[PDB]
């Protein structure tokens, strides 16, 4: 319809996705972090950072670009990252093409602070011809053809739950669990460390391991128990007295040491259970912090923010299971089970894109999608006048 | 449509470019034109510039539009291209008085696109195709895409493109190119020469270069059965050499495999990833060196094959010796394999397949230009409808 | 108030409508290359047969 | 042999240009570059093929 195309940038907590609105797949995806070298040198790029890791130069440091809130952290570095993309991946002056970016749903408290900083970057530093920012979970629901949706972000750096009612992000009901991908990565590392040779530059290496073999492990070794592992285990023992798959072994080669690691099914399940029963992690966590009750909490809070009976029937029939972590086999079904436990009186309808690729970049695809609408004026497009207004006294 | 003799396929590269105006109708053949990718630039009063096929008055500068596969000066590039197109126009016009009554009438243009070109680069290029060369039939294929047809069409496969100063790593899944995984290494055939110079610092660079080209040079794993052998120089000199003729390749190969592993490890659908690993395709002039492809396979094999680590396997066997079921893993690849070549192109069979990417383009070219629909290329109409942007309507 | 919500409701309605439109209209990059794959395979069927028949022709020639 | 005239003979049409453009409903306070249907040296010689042939 319209004579345009644009740059879409999604600063995820782990992956930064960027590309052109012209295409289905992103132009490139790089880690949302960088290597600082010393004079001041900034390394961006998946392979580049890997090569830097291979160098193992003293003084190299890993810094992330996104904080716990899903917001930009080191703004000066952010400039450098985007600059990098414009020069080496997009390969176009930031002044010529339009820029659409996004962010996760928040409670609204930092909205103004973030926009100020973006106006400084986009306009004061990059002279971006036009600027827009959108909400990721909102975009996802919209790409699914949903006006109302229960967005379940089983991703890294925490689990986001966003109740969307009639195109409304219920900010009061939006919750951000501290548990997610990153947590599990930590646990995997710690649980497998007992089988690995020995059991900050070091932290740069941690990043490397996280970006490599750890990610490989979690892609296939982890699996989510259908039922509550504890009860399910008991069940099988009962049945044994009256086959029990929990004893089944799985194999995984530890590439860097060339050795076979072997785990049973139960152990794989044990990792998954941390997202449902965090009180099994330690005494610092409450049963309510598991995804089951967190979801219920956010559902109920959503009801509180506006006819609970209808709200529950609405959200529970528009459930979107997404985020990269959601790809762990069985996760989807387990979510369904948890929902039926806490809402046994409601029919559940969930959605999940079977294509792995689509989920991994779904947030970007959502942004992509919104960026491609013909009624230009629907967005809150920003210009220098908005930066000016902000700074005008 | 379309006349076989009017279909123009152009393949650019960091060194030279292949041009093949017209097809062989019955069969496919190896591109007969080869033009050095260089053009001269004259600086005139106040920086005004001209372009030349030669160095007018020894004042023009040597310009190389393409560097490491990437266009670094699109102005120069389109001028280079322009020269080529009109060169073949005048060539045929002189060879055939009635050329514009037939073969120079409707000319299909197939340009092979190196993945490094930007979105804006591509736009400008299509602009010149329609607004400078006034060509009313344009396809800008992904080079990797062309390659996937040549290997009897593959759904899941890898393209290893060996250049001279760079090597490109491309993964194809479901026939699509995974752009966010596609990368490139700043190493190529020249690095072989560099290491050979290091190895034999007393040799002339040409001795080294011509040796690389020579059949005595080989990647190992009956000149291999001799301690010494010889090769005739460009000047007719007899060059004698020992086992150094089998050296200088591992550095390149190792770096290739490093990125191959890293790239393929990021494929999301492991079922498809498994399929990808069983179809590896190797292309590039340097890959013509005997044994190269096999060595590359071998290096990839030993560094990625999922198989019970040597000793552990022997421990299964050891304990058995006192049948063990296959020790399956959730990982991949379990099978690493090179893709199979087509046996239906004798000409190319005879020439070798280092330039097979052109063949793939040739094959799909007749598939496209004998088809009743124009679904996959830019017409003047489409160009009028969208401008340069039309490319992303037909983008492959 | 009421109409403000209705405005929002129709705004997001039209957003979804444009999206679902493009879901059927777009015909994405992947769709093209996938169909080419299929297309190519049938071409290779011809490659095999036609080359065989070309060989056959030669054999019949002498 | 004038290569430009050869072009005029070969393959026998609105041109576009890359320039600034202002979005409108009405006009919005921003502009961007794109391919606009526009308002409406060279290589100088010809390459001697036969020198560039595989023979
Ligand atoms: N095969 C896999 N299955 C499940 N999870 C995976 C897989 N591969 C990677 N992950 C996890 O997915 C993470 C990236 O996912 P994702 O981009 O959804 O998180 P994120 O988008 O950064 O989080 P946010 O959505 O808050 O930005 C990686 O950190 C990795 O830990």
């Amino acid at each position: 319809t319209l004579n345009r195309k644009c740059v879409v940038i999604h600063n995820g907590s782990h992956r930064t996705v960027a590309g052109f609105s012209n295409v289905e797949l992103p132009q490139c995806i790089i880690p949302s972090s960088y290597i600082k070298r010393t004079e001041a040198e900034f390394i961006f790029g998946t392979y580049n950072m890997i090569d830097a890791a291979a160098e193992k130069r003293n003084g190299d440091e890993v810094y992330t670009l996104v904080d716990s809130q899903g917001l930009p952290y080191n703004w000066d570095a952010l400039e450098m990252q985007w600059r990098y993309l414009y020069d080496t991946q997009l390969k176009v002056s930031p002044e010529e093409l339009p820029l659409v970016i996004t962010m996760p749903a928040t409670n609204g408290k930092p909205d103004m602070a973030i926009l100020e900083r973006y106006y400084e970057l986009a306009f004061d530093k990059l002279n971006v011809p036009v600027f827009q920012i959108v909400i990721e979970p909102l975009a996802i629901a919209l790409s699914m053809g949903k006006s109302s949706a229960f967005v379940i972000d089983i991703g890294a750096s925490g689990c986001n739950v966003t109740p969307i009612i009639d195109g409304i992000v219920v900010k009061n009901a939006v919750v951000r669990s501290k548990f997610g991908g990153d947590f599990l990565d930590f646990q995997v590392h710690e649980r497998l460390a007992p089988l690995i040779k020995e059991e900050q530059k070091r932290s740069t290496d941690v990043w490397y391991e996280a970006s490599t073999w750890i990610q490989q492990f979690k892609s296939t070794m982890l699996q989510v128990s259908e039922k509550d592992l504890f009860e399910l285990e008991r069940y099988y023992k009962e049945q044994a007295d009256i086959n029990n798959p929990l004893v089944q072994k799985k194999n995984f080669l530890f590439k860097p040491l060339n050795k076979t690691l072997t785990l049973d099914l139960k152990e794989c399940y044990q990792f998954a259970e941390y997202l449902f029963k965090p009180q099994l992690i330690s005494d610092k966590f409450s049963p309510e912090d598991g995804l089951g009750p967190l979801m219920a909490k956010s559902v109920k809070k959503a009801g509180a923010s506006i006819s609970p009976e209808q709200v529950y029937s609405l959200l529970l029939t528009n459930v979107i299971i997404t985020g990269s972590t959601s790809l762990i086999e069985g996760m989807e079904q387990r979510i369904i089970k948890e929902l039926s436990i806490r809402f046994p009186q409601y029919k559940l309808t969930t959605f999940a894109n079977q294509v792995m690729m689509d989920r991994k970049i779904q947030g970007w695809l959502g942004a992509l999608t919104m960026a491609n609408l013909p009624s230009w004026s629907l967005g809150k497009w920003y210009s220098k006048e908005d930066y000016e207004t902000l700074k005008r006294d | 449509p379309f006349r076989q003799d009017s279909i123009l396929i152009i393949y650019p590269r960091s060194q030279t470019t292949l041009v093949q105006f017209g097809l062989n109708e019955e069969t496919f053949t190896v591109p007969e034109l080869e033009i050095p990718t260089q053009i001269y630039r004259t600086t005139r009063q106040d920086g005004s510039y001209t372009y030349h096929s030669t160095n007018k008055d020894n004042k023009a500068e040597l310009i190389k539009p393409i560097q490491n596969g990437e266009i670094i000066d699109i102005s120069a590039f389109t001028q280079f291209l322009r020269l080529i197109f009109v060169s073949i126009l005048s060539d045929r016009a002189n060879k055939n008085q009635d050329a514009f009554e037939a073969e120079l009438s409707n000319i299909p243009l197939l340009l092979i696109t190196h993945h490094s070109w930007s979105q804006s680069d591509l736009e400008i290029i299509t602009q010149y195709v329609f607004e400078s060369l006034e060509i009313n039939n344009l396809i800008q294929l992904p080079a990797s895409l062309a390659a996937t047809y040549s290997m009897i069409s593959l759904q899941n496969c890898c393209i290893i493109d060996v250049g001279t100063h760079h090597t490109d790593i491309i993964p194809i899944v479901d026939y699509a190119q995974l752009d966010h995984l596609v990368s490139s290494i700043p190493m190529g055939g020249q690095s072989i020469n560099d290491s050979l110079k290091k190895l034999l610092p007393q040799w002339d660079d040409d001795q080294i270069e011509s040796l690389k080209k020579s059949p005595i040079f080989e990647v190992l794993s009956k000149n291999s059965d001799l301690e010494f052998n010889t090769f005739w120089d460009e000047k007719g000199n007899e060059i004698k050499v020992g086992k150094q003729r089998f050296q200088g390749c591992n550095n390149l190969i190792k770096n290739i495999s490093n990125r191959v592993g890293l790239t393929l490890d990021n494929i999301d659908d492991i079922n498809k990833a498994k399929a990808v690993w069983e179809n590896i395709i190797i292309v590039g002039g340097t890959t013509s060196i005997s044994g190269f492809k096999e060595a590359l396979l071998g290096q990839l094999l030993k560094d990625h094959l999922i198989i019970e680590p040597e000793e552990e396997k022997s421990k299964r066997e050891e304990e058995a010796k006192s049948f063990v079921p296959t020790i399956e893993y959730v990982q991949c690849p379990t099978v690493i394999k090179l893709a199979k070549y087509p046996d239906y192109f004798p000409e190319w069979k005879k020439s070798g397949y280092s330039e097979i990417i052109f063949l793939g383009a040739q094959i799909v070219s007749k598939q496209i230009f004998t088809h009743p629909k124009d679904t996959f290329y830019i017409t003047r109409e489409k160009y009028n409808m969208k401008g340069p942007a039309a490319l992303w309507d037909v983008q492959f | 108030r009421k109409k403000e919500r209705n405005l929002h409701l129709q705004k997001i309605n039209s957003i979804i409508d444009f999206i679902k439109e493009r879901q059927s209209e777009q015909w994405s990059r992947q769709e093209r290359c996938f169909q080419f794959g299929r297309l190519g395979a049938s071409l290779h069927n011809q490659m095999e047969k036609d080359e065989q028949k070309r060989i056959e022709k030669t054999a019949k020639q002498r | 042999m004038d290569p430009q005239t050869l072009i005029t003979k070969a393959n026998k049409k609105e041109s576009w240009r890359y320039d600034w453009y202002q979005p409108s409903k009405e006009k919005y306070p921003f502009r961007y570059k794109t391919w606009l249907r526009n308002q409406e040296e060279s290589c100088e010689d010809i390459l001697d093929l036969k020198e560039f042939d595989r023979r």
